[PDB]
């Protein structure tokens, strides 16, 4: 029996392959389309950057303080 | 000694003691088949049908081999496109051979 235990239906996805033929679907870049910032290794923006323009983090002010009592 | 049928949508001209492969039926390997609707009966002098299907002709034949097609692939590609499909098929044929045909 040890040469029949299965897992159980759908707790297997057998995961995605990017540039594996041209069936697979995802290929040629493997869902990261063509030129672009995000299309080179390492690419993309940090989080919060918005192309130059100022983040929601940046524009709106800060307010209160952190009491030491409330940790207690 | 011949005559014109439609089996599967297409005509078939068959004669006396001849086999033909034609479109695949639901019918047994080994029961005759009767094939009512007949086009023209030949022999020495001409009859043709003044309207479709005769009068009472009919068409006697026996089942002979319920297999496949030869197989054939379906190559779809698109060029700079990085598309390209496989497929393959095999149509289903029911020969049978023409044992008796009618007046």
């Amino acid at each position: 029996r040890l040469n029949t235990l299965s897992p159980a239906e759908g707790s297997k996805k057998a995961g995605k392959r990017l540039g594996r033929g041209i069936g697979s679907g995802l290929g040629k870049t493997g869902g990261r389309g063509h030129k672009g910032q995000k299309s080179r290794s390492g690419g993309g923006v940090r989080r919060g950057f918005e192309g130059g323009q100022m983040p929601l983090y940046r524009r709106l002010p800060k307010f209160g303080f952190t009491s030491r009592k409330a940790a207690i | 000694m011949y005559a014109v049928f439609q089996s599967g949508g297409k005509q078939h001209r068959v004669s006396e003691g001849q086999t033909v492969r034609l479109e695949k039926l639901d019918i047994a390997t080994g029961e005759t088949v009767e094939f009512a609707e007949v086009l023209m009966i030949a022999n020495g002098e001409e009859v043709k049908i003044g309207v479709p299907f005769v009068d009472g002709g009919v068409i006697k034949a026996e089942v002979v081999a319920h297999g496949r097609g030869e197989k054939v692939k379906i190559v779809k590609f698109r060029r700079r496109k990085h598309y390209r499909k496989q497929q393959g098929h095999r149509q289903w044929f029911t020969d049978v051979k023409i044992t008796g045909i009618s007046a």
